[PDB]
């Protein structure tokens, strides 16, 4: 039971959905996408003023 | 009265052995949730978590 328990925990981590990925490596894949659409929107307004 | 005061003296000492019996076999349940918990939870981990993700 004490195995089920943390295995639960530790799968889990604090959230009723499901874990798979590593949340603070998720939201940094996320921010990383989104500062990159960012620079991708400067650059094509950048590309359609040339 | 006697025979009434006998008579239920018995019946607990003849019934406790169904009692022990139903803690054991839902003990022996308890166990094979656990496992099929524990089978579960290592997929979850290992499959899902640890080697694919």
């Amino acid at each position: 039971n004490k195995d089920v328990d943390m295995l639960c925990d530790t799968l889990y981590q604090g959230g009723n959905q499901l874990l798979l990925s590593d949340q603070e490596l998720t939201e940094q894949f996320h921010k990383v996408e989104s500062q990159l659409n960012k620079l991708n929107h400067l650059l094509t307004d950048i590309l359609a003023d040339v | 009265v006697l025979v009434g005061e006998q008579q239920q003296c018995q019946d607990a000492k003849s019934q406790q052995k169904e009692q022990m019996l139903l803690l054991e076999k839902k003990s022996a349940a308890y166990s094979q949730v656990l496992l099929r918990c524990l089978t579960l939870l290592q997929r979850l981990l290992q499959e899902h978590r640890l080697k694919t993700q």
